[PDB]
């Protein structure tokens, strides 16, 4: 589950630094 | 402050057939506060706790043998022997196409200068590197 989530997250081009952290530690939630 | 905590997310280059080379995907949003990608390895700029993760996808058209051993590992190198942090092993075969994912993740204590790598043993079976799902990242907690 986690795997596909981090991948997707890494591809979002309109994601801030702050935001990318949040959604990685989101996936890891 | 999260802005100060380093971050890195690299993705496998699909045009590098036969190997697993990492590329930053021109990530000017991932505010790498020191983390660098040198010699296909991530170098830690600061001592502290880090979330290390990686995922690989393997693909094969049919089973030639029954002993297809696919492995994924993450290593650490400090004083220029590498030490394995995380590892995993899959065996898909016992021409039906197949795929096998391997995700690795963990929290480890790192010091400045550490060099982290994420290596596989069958780069030929590596595929799907264009979907962004073959990755290797670092997050300073
Ligand atoms: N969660």
């Amino acid at each position: 589950x986690l795997g596909w989530c981090i991948g997707e997250a890494g591809t979002d081009p309109n994601l801030n630094h702050a935001q990318f952290r949040a959604k990685i530690l989101x996936c890891w939630x | 402050t999260p802005s100060d905590k380093p971050v890195a997310h690299v993705v496998a280059n699909p045009q590098a057939e036969g190997q697993l080379q990492w590329l930053n995907r021109r990530a000017n949003a991932l505010l790498a506060n020191g983390v660098e990608l040198r010699d296909n390895q991530l170098v830690v700029p600061s001592e502290g706790l880090y979330l290390i993760y990686s995922q690989v996808l393997f693909k094969g058209q049919g089973c030639p043998s029954t002993h297809v051993l696919l492995t994924h590992t993450i290593s650490r190198i400090a004083v220029s022997t590498k030490v394995n942090l995380l590892s995993a092993i899959k065996s898909p075969c016992q021409a039906k196409p197949w795929y096998e994912p391997i995700y690795l993740g963990g929290v480890f204590q790192l010091e400045k200068g550490d060099r982290l790598s994420a290596e596989i043993n069958r780069p030929d079976y590596l595929d799907f590197a264009e979907s962004g799902q073959v990755y290797f990242g670092i997050i300073a907690l």
